[PDB]
């Protein structure tokens, strides 16, 4: 399932901002 | 049209503070360090106690030298100048701001409720009525910000706090900027970046409305519309022009999201002739009483557990670090106006 795929991903925690 | 009347008065108030920003309204020794509530490349947020009043605040400490290295001088000046000038029910208030030899300080109201991110991840996902409640507040907040020529550029559950009344408190104006034309800075969060940002194009406030689409999706689904292990993979999905919705998504919700997550700027909701009204009048917001939301008269779907003014249970733990203040002034000219 898509949920299972997300939970198994490495981006389920707090996501950092990006910039140049 | 009473909205135009409200926004008119709101802009008058904003412009006066914008042209004459408040500076040096407190000192570090007036606060008691308690606990770190969060940390990043720059800088860190701590729970502090103001001895004079006994009030608890969230104090962000920015290392001036680190800000310079990351080339975030102008962005930092943007954040402070904007925060001290804005005034809205769903925006965290800036109480004090000051600086010393080494650091910049911003003291804002503390929200023990914690981030939406934490609650969303734990619960899994919000019901559509639940997500609608939060979404409505963001819609009004963006209407307010955009009318002041302000672009936010960092919408995400991590930057949304839940107060004692169950309402949203927007935080982190690190990428906020006042601009009437287009802008070009690559900034934001991968999952929430609009296609035009990824493609290095000149973009406008339409990027905020795209972000709203991503937020609503994540709230209702429990996961972002575009996710992967690496940002590069996420960008590929964003620019592909395709999106898939969970089966439990209502017809109205999917229609709204297809209009917000629209690659074509000439078709994206919030950026058309009717402006924000295209969103506020959408079928998915049919039951939404916008005036009641603004007045905070609507009953919140969720109320965080209260354990005291200084309780930090709703926040994760972080490693504590000293607050060092050099004997020599650092980057004086760079942050003169702070
Ligand atoms: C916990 C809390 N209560 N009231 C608050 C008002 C603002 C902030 C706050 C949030 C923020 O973004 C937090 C999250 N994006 C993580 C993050 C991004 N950049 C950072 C830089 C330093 C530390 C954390 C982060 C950023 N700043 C604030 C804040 C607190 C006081 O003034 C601004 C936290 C508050």
């Amino acid at each position: 399932t898509t949920y299972a795929d997300f939970i198994a991903s490495g981006r389920t925690g707090r996501r950092n901002a990006i910039h140049d | 049209e009473s909205v135009k009347e409200f926004l008119a008065k709101a802009k008058e108030d904003f412009l006066k503070k914008w042209e004459n920003p408040a500076q040096n309204t407190a000192h570090l020794d007036q606060f008691e360090r308690i606990k770190t509530l969060g940390t990043g490349s720059f800088g860190r947020v701590m729970l502090v106690k103001h001895m004079e009043t006994g009030n608890h605040y969230a104090m962000k400490i920015l290392d001036k030298q680190k800000v310079v290295k990351l080339k975030q001088i102008e962005h930092t000046l943007n954040e402070k100048r904007i925060l001290q000038a804005v005034n809205f029910p769903f925006l965290v208030k800036l109480e004090f701001s000051f600086k010393d030899n080494s650091n910049l300080y911003m003291v804002m109201e503390y929200v023990p409720g914690g981030e939406m991110f934490s609650h969303l991840r734990r619960i899994g996902r919000f019901s559509e009525p639940h997500a609608r409640f939060y979404a409505a507040q963001i819609v009004l907040t963006f209407e307010y910000l955009h009318s002041l020529d302000l672009i936010y550029r960092d919408l995400k559950p991590e930057n949304l706090l839940i107060d004692q009344q169950g309402y949203i408190q927007v935080t982190d104006f690190g990428f906020a900027k006042r601009v009437k034309g287009r802008t070009w800075t690559l900034c934001g969060t991968p999952e929430y970046l609009a296609p035009e940002i990824i493609l290095s194009k000149g973009y406008n406030k339409a990027v905020d409305w795209w972000a709203l689409g991503v937020l609503i999706y994540e709230m209702a689904a429990g996961y972002p519309p575009f996710f992967a292990d690496q940002p590069i993979q996420i960008y590929e999905k964003i620019v592909s022009g395709k999106v898939r919705f969970p089966s439990h998504f209502s017809s109205d919700l999917k229609d709204l999201l297809r209009n917000l997550l629209q690659v074509d700027l000439t078709k994206r909701f919030g950026n058309l002739k009717n402006g924000v009204n295209d969103i506020k009048n959408h079928k998915w917001f049919a039951t939404t009483d916008w005036i009641a939301i603004y007045q905070r008269k609507v009953e919140a779907p969720f109320i965080p557990k209260f354990k005291g003014p200084g309780d930090t249970s709703n926040f994760d733990d972080y490693e504590e670090e000293e607050i060092r203040v050099s004997i020599n002034e650092k980057c004086g000219k760079e942050f003169s106006e702070f």
